[PDB]
């Protein structure tokens, strides 16, 4: 139907200002179709 | 111009503690302008851009926060970006940002995507930020080069025609697409008019039609300004950026709109996480977001 649509909330990534960008906290959800 | 070695330098730091600064070489970042100036120019002002991709909101120079948002939207080209503008000013590392997205830009130019910002404006970044980080780490001279890159920037993009992306938001003058493409660069940007707006506007759910924005400058709108706009051009969505939101994501007007903001924590002075839109082959949108302990 080539349509916006918006998928459920997501679990983000969790992330420490004083740690590497390398080294996150908590994986943030990935979004699948 | 060794694109790869540049980009190399940049991402050095993604497993430094936050603080360090990458010094490129004043003629490599001349270049980063200069190519990206001209693969600008070869595109259209209007990007025309399908799915699926990622939309990032501003970034403002926070540069460990940009490369944690790659650590999470997967790193180019791993997938496809658009990017909606306001790279430099008020973060301590608008040069590394502005830096990595032109580099980026140069290497996957069918694959990522700059939007101009009102920061990306020498009467904006003059006294916002970029400017003085310029003038320390480099020159004068090199800050007029990034100028010369900035007015050549696209403004706007349309997503499998169906979501409308600027910086700030919608104009009064806005009645045809045509209009955006008619608009030749390299141009600085005028204090009124349509270019003006589409950087510069904000929504509004206390105006009914076009209204005063305080920002001294461009118009606030409705959401009945929303909702005519989609229909007469036939848009699900319209997305933004141009304001600090504290979910890094927020709806207006029943979702026909969409602000976006991703850099956390912003000038250390707010309580916000950052946010981007993914929009898969379908066109559904989900957000992503980055958000501080
Ligand atoms: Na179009």
């Amino acid at each position: 139907r080539r349509r916006v649509s918006f998928g459920g909330h997501l679990r983000p990534e969790l992330f420490d200002e004083n740690l590497p960008p390398n080294m996150p906290l908590k994986r943030g959800e990935a979004p699948t179709k | 111009l060794n694109i790869d070695s540049i980009i190399q330098r940049l991402l050095e730091v993604r497993g430094s503690k936050p603080g360090k600064n990458v010094q490129l070489q004043e003629n490599e970042i001349r270049g980063l302008c200069l190519k990206s100036r001209e693969i600008f120019l070869s595109q259209p002002i209007l990007l025309e851009l399908e799915a699926p991709l990622k939309i990032c909101g501003d970034i403002h120079g926070q540069y460990y926060d940009l490369l944690r948002l790659f650590e999470y939207g997967g790193f180019p080209p791993e997938s496809n970006y658009l990017f909606l503008g306001d790279y430099v000013d008020r973060g301590k590392q608008s040069l590394e940002t502005i830096c990595l997205l032109l580099a980026y830009k140069i290497k996957y130019p069918e694959n990522f995507f700059l939007l101009r910002g009102n920061h990306e404006c020498a009467s904006i970044n003059r006294i916002y930020g970029f400017y003085d980080e310029c003038k320390r780490r480099y020159n004068i001279k090199l800050w007029k080069t990034f100028t010369d890159c900035f007015n050549c920037l696209p403004i706007a993009a349309i997503v499998d025609e169906k979501i409308f992306c600027c910086h700030g938001g919608l104009s009064p003058d806005l009645q045809s697409m045509e209009q955006i493409r008619r608009i030749m660069r390299p141009t600085d940007v005028p204090d009124q008019g349509l270019l003006c707006d589409l950087l510069w506007s904000d929504p509004d759910k206390d105006v009914l039609g076009w209204g005063e924005n305080d920002r001294g400058v461009s118009f606030t709108f409705g959401a009945e300004v929303v909702a005519k706009f989609l229909h007469k051009h036939d848009l699900d969505l319209i997305c933004r950026a141009h304001q600090v939101v504290e979910d890094g994501y927020e709806f207006f007007a029943k979702r026909q709109l969409v602000t976006l903001f991703s850099a956390p924590n912003y000038c250390g002075e707010f309580d916000n996480a950052g946010a981007m839109m993914s929009v898969d082959e379908t066109l559904m949108c989900s957000f992503q977001i980055l958000k501080p302990a």
